[PDB]
DNA sequence: ATCGGATGTATATATCTGACACGTGCCTGGAGACTAGGGAGTAATCCCCTTGGCGGTTAAAACGCGGGGGAGAATCCGTACGTGCGTTTAAGCGGTGCTAGAGCTGTCTACGACCAATTGAGCGGCCTCGGCACCGGGATTCTCGA
DNA sequence: TCGAGAATCCCGGTGCCGAGGCCGCTCAATTGGTCGTAGACAGCTCTAGCACCGCTTAAACGCACGTACGGATTCTCCCCCGCGTTTTAACCGCCAAGGGGATTACTCCCTAGTCTCCAGGCACGTGTCAGATATATACATCCGAT
């Protein structure tokens, strides 16, 4: 049965930032189950974002609103501006 | 016009902290605690209001409600009943 | 009446009017006058050589008879000592290069004679004293080929610190808002006549008016080298889009800013090559640390340099094993 | 015949050219040879930006000649 | 058509395309905008460089070339931010940061 | 010689007093002053619902009251009486906030 | 066909429609069974009444008859396990416990 | 518009449990706030019950479950007595 | 056949509390904090084995997999990674 | 005379042994027969994955690990250095749990 | 203070090993290309309610002064706890064996979404009084210096 | 080993404004169907968890001994409390302005949904290198002797 899991997009987000080091399984599996965990505390904070507003949609601004409340600081702005760059990127596509 | 509050943080007064103090249960107080609880009341203040702001300047608004301070409470893990 | 004061050269001479000018909570025409003549006595020894001469501590503000008296002293010592100098004796040469202090209270002088309320710059900016710029002095050094400019100057003191303290061929300065520009054309032409009093040494410079991120701005910081700004609240748009257009700069150009634009922590990888931290040597300096007026906890005001080898170091490195 | 590619940090390396394929060929060997992204170099030779579709001698730079390596940052 | 995946639009690592499947079927809204599971891959992308990148740093101060829970937890724990995001978790076989009171230690 | 209670029982009739009242003890005003200096600083002409700042110094009020029992049980932890900074930062540093 | 409430219907006070309505509404799965809002509303009723029967008695031992919020925050902190369940919350205009620590009383 | 409150139910439960008893409303606000978070919490812990076993619906079991997770002890047994009691009372009609 | 454990609480070492205390940078150790921590641990593991178990019962399972240990610690805010 | 190292330097030697290694410091099957004897109490007969048993593991020490941590912070802020059980029961009190 | 003996820990090298790292079918999940509907953007408009500004009152805050009591410092005692040491013990490892139960798959039926028609539960708005807020003053209970 | 000033409490008395009951009126709950599918259940498989054995040895237990430290004691200074006078800003009440929240109407773009193709990623398999372990010897240091 396919358990998917985010290995390979960790190990690439690695290969890329290290190009030497490479990860253990155990070291593996905390990383999956922290983008697992980022994952499902910044879709919570936009599903009850977009309940609170009796809107219907996490579109791109409640999951921007959501790591403005999660992320602490400068992880915040840092999250932000990569994020909102990742979307100008790809809505001229 | 215009205006800014240059320094207004002493409104939390030493009677207020005081009387804050008594209601805790505190028998004597030193007093370099003040400045420490205008500190703390200010961090306080300043994560809740923040969290409170994201989620009005979300929603297109510029007037923060209760409902908002009441989910920026919420969000922190100090639920506040009677606001909604 | 009046109360007037001749330069030590000879210039236009120093007027000021009987009745009193009153502007801030620390500057007064009085203590004005005082630090001016003492000024003065600082940069010709013959002057305190002279004028030593029985003036003690009782002088008081409003009095204006003694200010008179001691003025009139000074205005036939400024007279006597001129015809001093119009004999084979030699005097001190007016193009020479002043001092620390000497500068610091000259630019107080232009922020005494041109802004008179500063808290309708509340309209809205804050102050940057002279000896952050100093030390700064301390660290950057500098030539006669490259571009000295801040961008978003303010009243643009620091504009006339640099263009009379040291020796780039083309100071700028800039401002968008309308009331501190608005008096700083003002301070340009009254630090010119000062500079006209004085009579010290200060290069080209201007103090203008615009957005420094448009197009003819764009190719004018990608040919200048020396560049200050205080950058704690531009904005996240304005430091990117000023981030692509510091891009275009030569080798060896150099930023000083508050918000470091890259943390000085920065390793370069292949994630963060969009980014203009693999474009800068980041250093750190060592102020006076102050200005707990607002937040200012002990914060340096680091500085970049337009570094492009390590970029290619790393491109050389991606090959390595 | 031969290329000379200057550095901006004072290196040059000596490479087998054609002036007849693109500009972008020969960026692509400098992609093969020293790493340097596509998006990421320019080279210019007297005040000559270069274009990818031209050619070398389409700019008129002869053999034993220098082109200037620069920067930009890549963006999307 | 020449399919283009939609995590190489933009340029991302982490999938769009799993992060939209998630999103639809985790029931956090009834819709599901398209501008948002690629700026939350952003988000996810982000913060696993930052870690990877801390976690790198602290394993190549220790002399390994290989990622142990240890290296991550002398990452997280150190940087403060991390620490305050990452602040109620326990990551195993982690260990802790070596910090002991100056009382304990004698004059 | 006029009547004097002696240092300590003022201080235990406040304490009765205002743990079998619940009126809010920060003056309203102040604390309106004070949530609208510190949210000038996230976005500027925020507009505040009375109720908003009322919400906001109930919580801030329980937060501190809540924070003063555990600075009261760490003094009387130290074999002291007053509390003192050195217990608010030990209560903040031991319930995970600083 | 008479409209018997299922509120009614259970024996409940609680509104099953209602509470059935937010469970789906609220986007909590993608569909409700019909023994859930019943079984909620149940448990919505009975810790509703024994939030307010403690209240009452706390109501009617200060001689008032209007339960005010002091009256539910000494409901709330006066029994150990509607303590525990809420222990984040803060009940607004309700005061605490009156206790004073045992080392401040005099002797 | 229509804001829905639980106010007349609390008000109902008041006059069964205390038939002479009223409820100012602040403290009919906070009973209220405390109906709408408590069915939060259990409606919360319903949903991650349901979707972690791969299921698709709040079922009377994952709220049963979810009651015996959220209440501590005495709370839960009889919360989950007065429950079963309730849907047995509903499905026997 | 089948096993009944009596009390393995005292199976917690006096050295296993001391290493854990000299892990969280204790220089003395009282002689009463033994007790006392197999008092703390047996609290502790009372609050995460009711919650997995009636996670594990609910799943009609009978065996106390490490999810639902993972989902009990993420229940009671020890959220818990390397495990699922 | 034998070498004896002063009461108080094992102690900071052990300290620097333990907060620098990454072990489980209880030992494993004791804290299977733990598991085991309270899960007894809720579900009979019931069988642990070996994963779940290290998770309540690493859970339930770094627990331990932090509580010590708190405590010796509050024993230190009694003038002492010896945690002693007031020192714990403090510690839970504060950030809590009883 | 200075100085070795013993100890511990770190640094260096050779070894095994198994767990990481990468290549292979493959399959299913993601991309793509329409399709329809409603959710959300946008504009306009009503009007609640939020800010800002008078003054009058006065309770509360600020300041200052004795002064007692509590924090802290210094001293002393003994005992409880660290440290080795040798003596016990039970954890760990390394195998084997079983079957219980997780887990996957294959029907299939009950059940819940969905939709339309129907109606009364519950909403806002509005009188209506009574429980409590304020108050006045006297009895009770302190707290303290006698 | 208590009377006296003084808060606190209690008890009767007055007034008010918020709880509390009543009433049209929507619109959301109910009922009655239909249908797609998810969950229940049966059955088979096959991992893996429990159980058991014996060997090894790291670790736990016990124990005596010495010493640092916790706790009690006494003392001393300062500092924080209680009180009284001044003072000042909160607060209440009232006033108007107008900003923006809330609502409705409209319209179209964006996203669920669906059907088809195809390649991204996953389980699996296999080489081999980073690290663990063991050993062997240099540095850090701890502590008692002089
Ligand atoms: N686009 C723009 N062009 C010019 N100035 C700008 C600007 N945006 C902001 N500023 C100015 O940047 C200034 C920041 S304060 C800096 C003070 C002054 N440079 C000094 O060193 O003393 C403000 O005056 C603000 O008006």
């Amino acid at each position: 049965t396919r358990k998917e899991s985010y290995a390979i997009y960790v190990y690439k987000v690695l290969k890329q930032v290290h190009p030497d080091t490479g990860i253990s399984s155990k070291a593996m599996s905390i990383m999956n189950s922290f983008v697992n965990d980022v994952f499902e505390r910044i879709a919570g904070e936009a599903s009850r974002l977009a309940h609170y507003n009796k809107r219907s949609t996490i579109t791109s601004r409640e999951i921007q609103t959501a790591v403005r409340l999660l992320l602490p600081g400068e992880l915040a702005k840092h999250a932000v501006s990569e994020g909102t760059k990742a979307v100008t990127c790809y809505t001229s596509a | 016009h215009r205006k800014v509050l240059r320094d207004n943080i002493q409104g939390i007064t030493k009677p207020a902290i005081r009387r804050l103090a008594r209601r805790g249960g505190v028998k004597r107080i030193s007093g370099l605690i003040y400045e420490e609880t205008r500190g703390v009341l200010k961090v306080f203040l300043e994560n809740v209001i923040r969290d409170a702001v994201t989620y009005t300047e979300h929603a297109k608004r510029k007037t923060v409600t209760a409902m908002d301070v009441v989910y920026a409470l919420k969000r922190q893990g100090r639920t506040l009943y009677g606001f909604g | 009446l009046e109360l007037r004061l001749k330069s030590p050269v000879g210039a236009e001479p120093a007027v000021y009017p009987w009745p009193l000018p009153v502007y801030d909570k620390h500057h007064d025409a009085a203590h004005e006058i005082i630090e001016t003549i003492r000024w003065v006595c600082e940069e010709i020894p013959d002057l305190k050589l002279a004028m030593e001469n029985y003036v003690l501590i009782d002088y008081d503000t409003k009095s204006f008879e003694s200010m008179q008296r001691l003025c009139d002293k000074y205005n036939r010592a400024i007279d006597s000592i001129h015809q001093l100098w119009k004999g084979t004796t030699q005097p001190m040469k007016l193009n020479t290069r002043p001092s620390t202090g000497l500068l610091r209270h000259i630019l107080q002088q232009v922020y005494n004679h041109s802004v008179t309320d500063p808290e309708k710059l509340n309209n809205y900016y804050g102050e940057t004293s002279f000896d952050l710029v100093a030390q700064m002095i301390d660290e950057i050094k500098m030539t006669d080929d490259d571009l000295f400019v801040d961008l978003g100057s303010g009243v643009g003191q620091v504009v006339l610190q640099v263009a009379a303290a040291t020796n780039c061929k083309h100071h700028y300065g800039v401002e968008k808002a309308d009331i501190p520009a608005k008096y700083a054309e003002t301070m340009d032409r009254e630090f010119r006549k000062w500079m006209k009093w004085y009579g010290k040494k200060h290069a080209e410079y201007t103090l203008e008016r615009g957005d420094f991120l448009s197009e003819e701005w764009r190719e004018r910081i990608a040919n200048t080298s020396v560049i200050f700004v205080n950058n704690f609240a531009f904005g996240p748009e304005v430091d990117h889009q000023l981030k692509e257009r510091f891009a275009n700069m030569k080798e060896g150009g150099r930023i000083v800013s508050s918000k470091p634009f890259a943390p000085l922590n920065f390793r370069i990888n292949s994630r963060n090559l969009s980014d203009i931290g693999t474009i800068m040597r980041v250093v750190e300096l060592s102020p006076l640390k102050g200005s707990v007026s607002w937040t200012g906890k002990p914060v340096s005001y680091y500085l970049h340099t337009i570094d492009r080898t390590i970029l290619e170091n790393y491109f050389s490195s991606l090959k390595n094993p | 015949m031969q290329i000379f590619v200057k550095t901006l940090t004072g290196k040059t390396i000596t490479l087998e050219v054609e002036p007849s394929d693109t500009i972008e060929n020969v960026k692509a060997k400098i992609q093969d040879k020293e790493g340097i992204p596509p998006d990421q170099q320019r080279l210019i030779f007297a005040g000559k930006q270069l274009e990818d579709g031209r050619t070398l001698s389409d700019y008129n730079i002869q053999k034993e000649s220098t082109l200037h390596l620069v920067l930009r940052l890549r963006g999307c | 058509a020449k399919a283009k995946t939609r995590s190489s639009r933009a340029g991302l690592q982490f999938p769009v395309g799993r992060v939209h499947r998630l999103l639809r079927k985790g029931n956090y809204a009834e819709r599901v905008g398209a501008g948002a599971p690629v700026y939350l891959a952003a988000v996810l992308e982000y913060l696993t460089a930052e870690i990877l990148e801390l976690a790198g740093n602290a394993a190549r101060d220790n002399k390994k070339t290989r990622i142990i829970p240890r290296h991550l937890q002398l990452a997280v724990r150190n940087d403060e931010e991390l620490n305050k995001l990452l602040g109620r978790v326990t990551i195993a076989q982690g260990g802790v940061l070596p910090n002991i009171q100056s009382v304990l230690l004698p004059k | 010689k006029p009547h004097r209670y002696r240092p300590g029982t003022v201080a235990l009739r406040e304490i009765r007093r205002y743990q079998k009242s619940t009126e809010l003890l920060i003056r309203k005003l102040p604390f309106q002053r004070l949530v609208r200096e510190i949210a000038q600083d996230f976005k500027t002409d925020l507009r505040f619902q009375s109720s908003a700042v009322m919400a906001l110094q109930e919580a801030s009020e329980a937060y501190l009251v809540a924070l003063f029992e555990d600075t009261n049980l760490c003094a009387i932890h130290a074999k002291r009486v007053t509390i003192m900074p050195k217990d608010i930062q030990l209560a903040r540093r031991i319930r995970g906030e600083r």
